This record gives structure tokens, sequence and C-alpha cells, in this order.
RNA sequence: AAGGCGGCCCCCUGGACGAAGACUGACGCUCAGGUGCGAAAGCGUGGGGAGCAAACAGGAUUAGAUACCCUGGUAGUCCACGCCGUAAACGAUGUCGACUUGGAGGUUGUGCCCUUGAGGCGUGGCUUCCGGAGCUAACGCGUUAAGUCGACCGCCUGGGGA
């Protein structure tokens, strides 16, 4: 079973709809076989570059051990839903569990 | 090994205009190098890095 | 230059 | 007339032709003076020395705003790019900011053939 | 070519125990698994020419190993093709 | 395998290489016809169109400019579906195996070691530049041979005609 790492962002002014989208997403995968090993909230977060003539995105990071069942439905509700404005998927080598740079500094 | 999200280590890596400092300049081992320039490609994308100077 | 061509056809000669 | 306090200068650097143009921070034009019609044409015209008349000119038009703190953007890889920065101190003018905003493609476009001479 | 669990199963489905591996019967086997794997594949995928060499590859090698089995014992032979489904 | 192949990400999929053993027992090498891939141009049908750009439009150049230079510009370059199968398709070296002093490096691993540092010591895979013996018409090759040999296949027989 492969090991991916989601990362996607929220649009800003729709800030706290993100712990909403968090647990709706995670009974689909848990439900199937899916494991999970990482859940960690950021909050806005300043841009490199402006993206959508935006500033201040949020940042939510994820990993996600499952099938490939959620691989076809949750990158087509992300190109579905307005809400998040990048979606990216990436395959690992390991079930990992550590925390990001991100949290251990704030 | 190498990750994209340690942005402290991608900030010793490349130059005020967001140029990619090659191997002959910083030292490092050719494994890296084609590991490090991936790494930013992630980085670059995700908004954490300027691509240039302009903007 | 092998034997084994030339079972096959000979030197032509001119 | 107008009050603005805050100069950019958008300056332009070809092998033919070299402009000077003052602006604001929010796109607004002020004023612009090239190189052609400052007494050089053709070869004259790509000579460091049409630049250091341009920058002064255009300057010259551009203090009715009341103008002291400008920035510099220098754009393209032709020649004068020296005798176009030394001439807004000449001008009597505070220079603050100077940055290279010469447009790289990254390769977006084919370029076009050579010229053998 | 598979996962652990499809080519550890086939090679106790015709080995004699687990250690029965190398012999030319599971040879045959893991490529006919294989091609029968490929066959919706290259349909969808008639320009990849690339992938082709290596189907070809598996083709040519799997007929090398029949011609072997067949030229020493028959019997085994009768056994393998219709098992698997050969000789079309 | 070669022509070749370059933003990132997912999915499907191919070969290459290394370590520890287990296992089949020559199952191999090579290849005329046959079979498939095969730069770009161009051809067929239907899309697509920025930039570049045969023919061509126009201006300089000039003896004339047909070319050069410059301003434009169609076919084409793009995608699908085929066909065409030729190149200075070159390492101008067909493939495989066995051996024969060596260095400077690169890339990719692995084994051990006051881990006493990303190091010390070995040891396979890939790759470039030097260079001994030897070979060579000379140039150069020289453990990746064009050195010494074997297995098999293609091809050449004065130049032009061609
Ligand atoms: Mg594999
Ligand atoms: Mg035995
Ligand atoms: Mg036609
Ligand atoms: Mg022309
Ligand atoms: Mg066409
Ligand atoms: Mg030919
Ligand atoms: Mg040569
Ligand atoms: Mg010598
Ligand atoms: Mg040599
Ligand atoms: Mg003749």
């Amino acid at each position: 079973m492969r090991h991916y790492e989601i990362v996607f962002m929220v649009h800003p002014d729709q800030s706290e709809q993100v712990p909403g989208m968090i647990e709706r997403y995670t009974a689909a995968i848990t439900g199937a076989e899916g494991k999970i090993h990482r859940l960690e909230d950021w909050g806005r977060r300043q841009l490199a570059y402006p993206i959508n003539k935006l500033h201040k995105a949020h940042y939510v990071l994820m990993n996600v051990e499952a099938p490939q069942e959620v691989i076809d439905e949750l990158e087509t509700t992300f190109r579905f839903n307005d809400a998040v404005i990048r979606s990216m998927v990436m395959r690992t080598k390991h079930a990992v569990t550590e925390a990001s740079p991100m949290v251990k500094a704030k | 090994e190498i990750d994209y999200k340690d942005i402290a280590t991608l900030k010793n890596y490349i130059t005020e205009s967001g140029k990619i400092v090659p191997s002959r300049i910083t030292g490092t081992r050719a494994k890296y190098q084609r590991q490090l320039a991936r790494a930013i490609k992630r980085a670059r994308y995700l908004s954490l890095l300027p691509y240039t100077d302009r903007h | 230059a092998t034997v084994n061509q030339l079972v096959r056809k000979p030197r032509a000669r001119k | 007339r107008k009050q603005v306090s805050d100069g950019v200068a958008h300056i332009h650097a070809s092998f033919n032709n070299t402009i000077v143009t003052i602006t604001d921070r929010q796109g607004n034009a002020l004023g612009w003076a090239t190189a052609g019609g400052s007494g050089f044409r053709g070869s004259r015209k790509s000579t460091p020395f049409a630049a250091q008349v341009a920058a002064e000119r255009c300057a010259d038009a551009v203090k009715e705003y009341g103008i002291k703190n400008l920035e510099v953007m220098v754009k393209g890889p032709g020649p004068g790019r020296e005798s176009t920065i030394r001439a807004l101190n000449a001008a009597g003018f505070r220079i603050t900011n100077i940055t290279d905003v010469t447009p790289i493609p990254h390769n977006g476009c084919r370029p076009p053939k050579k010229r053998r001479v | 070519s598979l996962s652990t669990e499809a080519t550890a199963k086939i090679v106790s489905e015709f080995g004699r125990d687990a250690n029965d591996t190398g012999s030319t019967e599971v040879q045959v086997a893991l490529l006919t698994a294989q091609i029968n794997h490929l066959q919706g594949h290259f349909a969808e995928h008639k320009k990849d020419h690339h992938s082709r060499r290596g189907l070809l590859r598996m083709v040519s090698q799997r007929r090398k190993l029949l011609d072997y089995l067949k030229r020493k014992d028959v019997a085994r032979y009768t056994q393998l093709i219709e098992r698997l489904g050969l000789r079309r």
C-alpha cells in the first residue's frame, strides 16, 4: 500500500471552514482501511509570491496511508471545490510520523 | 533523507534572485544536488521561495 | 574473411 | 499642480535606443524622453552620451510633482547603463533604489535566426 | 513484475516446496502471468513502443524456455501447456 | 537498442545495477529471408494557431538581388489518426566472450574500521582525459583496443559513369 503526503492550501476568507474538511475527508479514508500519520494545522502563512490575487494563505499538511481508492476521488473534489486553490500530492518512501519544521518553531 | 520543508537549509542553497547555486561553489555531493534541485521545485510550487528578484 | 561465409557464396571472380 | 513625492524610473536600454521614463509607484506615467529626438540619429543614437541628456531632459519635465526619492528600474542589456544613473544624480535627486528588471524568458518562445556578417 | 503475494504463491503452486523457485516451469509461469497482466495495458497504450520492447523480450524469453522442456521431457511439457492455456 | 530523452505532481509500465543466500542444470552465443522501432522535412483526413518561418509581399544593397540585411507574411512547426523509413541515423569502429603494467578523475553502490567529521581501508557497475608494452600507413588506439585470440554475420574489389 502506498504512502502519500498530501499538501493542500485553503482560501483565506474561508479559514474557519478548515476543520470541517479535516474530519469529512478522514471518515472516507479510515473506513476503507486507510491509516493516518500527520495532521498539522498551521494557520495563515505569508506567501513568497502572490497567487490568485491573494496574500496570507492558510496551510494544512497531511500524511495519508491508504489504497488507490482515495487518489481518484480526493483530487477531483479539490478541483471541484473553490476553497482549495492549490492541491499537491506526492508519494513517499515509508510511513513516516515526524513533526514539520514549521511546527517545531511555531 | 533531504526534504523540502526545512527552508533554512534551502535559504543557504539559493541566491538573492532565487537562482539555485550549483555544487561547484558550495562543494556538496552530486547525489544531493539532484535531490536539492527537485526539493526546491517542490517548494517553488508551494510559494515558499521566490522565482526571481522581480517579484 | 570467415570461411563459413564462403560456404553460402564464394569469392566473386571479376 | 499635483504632489506624489515618490518616483519610479523605468529606463530602457536597447542596442539602438535608450528610453528614460519617469512614473509613480502605481503605474501612472509622468514623462518620457528618447535618444532619437535628443539630437542623436542612427549611429549617434547608439552612444552612451545620448543617455546622459535623455535622463536629464526627462527629469526636467517631472520636477512639477516635487519628487525627491525615486526608484531606478534598469530594463535591457543595451549600453548606457551607467550614463543614465549618474545623470539622475546630476539633476538634483536623492537616489534610493536601483533594480535590474530585464525580462528573462524561461525558454518561452523560439528566438530568431543568426545575423551572420 | 508483481507483488510478494502474487509471486510467492505461484512458486508454491508449481513448485514442490518453497525452495523450488529456480526451475524452468516456474519461469514459464512468471512470464505467463506477466503477459496476461499486460493485456489491457498495451491495448490502451499502443503508442508506448518502449514498453513493448520489454513485452517482446518476455514473449521471446518464454518461447526459449518452452523449447527446453519440450526437447527433454514431454510429460511435464504436456501438463503446463494446457494448465496455463498455451499452444493457441 | 538507437534516433533520442529536461517544469512539477499522480497513475500505469519497461529495462539496468548491487548485497546476502537459495534454486533450475548449458536452458547458450550468433544470425540470410521474416518482424518491429526508427531525427527532421514532406504526404492524407480533421482540428489548432502566439512566436519563428520555404514560396511570396515590400524596402535597402547592387552591374543585376533572385541571396545576404530589414519590415511583414502562408504552408509547416502543435494535437489526434495514418502513411512515408531516408540522414554526416558518427564512437565515420557489428555483436558476444576469454586474457594482458598502470594513473588523474567523475558517477553509482556495498563490506569492514580508535562512528573518534560528510572520513580510513577495501571492493563491483558505469564514464572521460593521459599514457607503458604491443599494434598501426601516419594520425592515434592502448583493460571500454584500433593489443594478443575464438564464435558468427554483414560489406568492399581503380576513379567517373552510378
Ligand atoms: Mg522494477
Ligand atoms: Mg541440483
Ligand atoms: Mg501536402
Ligand atoms: Mg529574408
Ligand atoms: Mg500536415
Ligand atoms: Mg544511407
Ligand atoms: Mg572522432
Ligand atoms: Mg610509449
Ligand atoms: Mg591512450
Ligand atoms: Mg565499379
